[PDB]
């Protein structure tokens, strides 16, 4: 595996990015980070965080570079175009999220209605006792004079 | 300044998951051309010439389990074969994506890309192959999604994330995600001596 | 393209004075600020180029030119399309020129 072949291939393929504005390149090399600091890639959780950080570094670099240039960065949200995910896909995802929320609400109601039914008689008795005690206290205070 | 085009070709046997992956790749890349099928290998270069296309992506598959990908410059450039194993399609509801179709992508390459000449070669190939030209016919002005590439354990991982703001920015994972290995590198487009072999 | 918008319904941008953003991200101000009389005239007597669907670059109807309509009509009734070619070229017998031995 001689490096000369790929070196010659690069000599023809490599473009003079350094001699042109970063807008043409539109690529950020997140160097200085060897990506060896990922804790237990096999955990399936730290790998995602490492990729998120590596992408955030490039995002910040691109934001700074494009702010150096005059190309707008933020989407005004007033420009409507063909989103990669069709409106049907977004509606389906919203429906899935609503289904998850409904499941959470159903669990909350299942963990409250049974207790309310069980304590309904106790709640009524406690309320009646409290009201009667308040009435007796008021009557005694009136009679105390 | 930068101007590039990509040709998408899929051989018989591409399952619906791989077909959806190719379709969403063609949507993320606005300078992409799609072809019906391919049968047999050097003919691929002619197809790119018919469209004056500067790049070609071929999704080979020996069996309908393991996807394979070829990235090359059709005229006389080298080609690299990727043995993709993991694959997540664009039709997954776990990721919420409002990315503009064909908008400018932002790349993210770690230091491993510069650690070897062939790593640099693949980095450049991804940069110009996946980097939409600023003045592409079907591109879009605003920037809404970014592309993340990280290589660990000798294989390159591909991730994509959408950007978001608030009333200072945040991003959420979008698009397909998979892992690609380096199998074989050829000096020429679908030919020549085998420079590198794992 | 010149508009950067895909196959999305034109219902949007009706209230705004622009139609999307072209390449490099600048507003495409709406030029179809016609008059009521012009709209009514084009409604009863539809223009020869009238096609119904609107253009992505402006709210005005994407009226087709008379040349395009001529080609459409030629195709629609089995007329010649690639003009300037003789439909009755003589049979140049290239193979008969040679003789077998």
């Amino acid at each position: 595996n001689n490096t000369k072949a790929m070196k010659h291939a690069l000599e023809r393929v490599q473009l003079p990015w350094k001699k042109h504005s970063f807008q043409e390149h539109q690529s950020v090399t997140s160097e200085t980070n060897t990506d060896e600091h990922i804790k237990d890639i096999y955990d399936d959780t730290e790998r995602e965080l490492a990729f998120y950080k590596q992408s955030l570094d490039a995002v910040l670099v691109a934001r700074d570079e494009l702010k150096r240039l005059k190309v707008p960065f933020k989407r005004p949200l007033d420009y409507f175009a063909e989103m990669v995910k069709s409106d049907e896909h977004m509606d389906k995802i919203k429906g899935k999220l609503i289904e998850e929320a409904s499941d959470k609400k159903a669990r909350e109601e299942a963990r409250r209605q049974r207790q309310l039914k069980k304590f309904g008689k106790q709640v009524q008795n406690a309320t009646l006792q409290k009201r009667q005690l308040e009435k007796r206290e008021t009557l005694e205070k009136i009679k105390s004079l | 300044m930068n101007k590039q085009r990509t040709l998408l070709i899929s051989s018989r046997g591409v399952n619906y998951r791989h077909r959806h992956l190719i379709q969403d790749l063609s949507g993320l890349l606005p300078h992409s051309r799609k072809e019906p099928k391919l049968d047999t290998l050097q003919q691929l270069n002619e197809i790119a010439e018919l469209y004056n296309c500067n790049n070609v992506l071929f999704f080979e598959a020996r069996k309908h389990q393991d996807l394979y990908l070829w990235l090359s410059k059709p005229p006389n450039g080298p080609t690299i074969k990727f043995y993709i194993q993991n694959l997540h399609t664009m039709d997954e509801l776990n990721f919420t994506g409002n990315c503009l179709k064909g908008s400018r992508p932002v790349l993210s390459f770690d230091q491993r890309f510069e650690s070897s000449p062939h790593y640099q070669l693949i980095k450049e190939l991804l940069v110009h192959n996946f980097g939409v030209p600023p003045n592409a016919r079907k591109s879009k002005p605003f920037i809404d999604h970014v592309m993340s590439f990280s290589i660990v354990d000798d294989k390159i991982w591909v991730r994509t994330y959408e950007i978001s703001h608030s009333t200072d920015i945040s991003l959420v994972e979008i698009g397909p995600r998979f892992v690609m290995t380096v199998i074989l590198i050829l000096e020429g487009s679908f030919g020549g001596p085998k420079i590198y072999e794992n | 393209t010149q508009n950067t918008i895909g196959n999305i319904p034109l219902s949007a941008y009706d209230e705004m004075p622009h139609i999307g953003y072209d390449i490099n991200g600048k507003r495409i101000m709406r030029p179809a600020k016609g008059s009521a009389l012009d709209q009514l005239l084009d409604s009863i007597e539809l223009p020869e180029g009238w096609t119904g669907l609107l253009d992505k670059n402006s709210g005005s109807s994407l009226n087709l030119t008379k040349e395009e309509l001529e080609l459409i009509s030629k195709i629609q009734r089995n007329e010649q399309t690639d003009d300037s070619i003789n439909p009755y070229e003589p049979l140049i017998d290239w193979f008969t020129r040679h003789e077998e031995v």
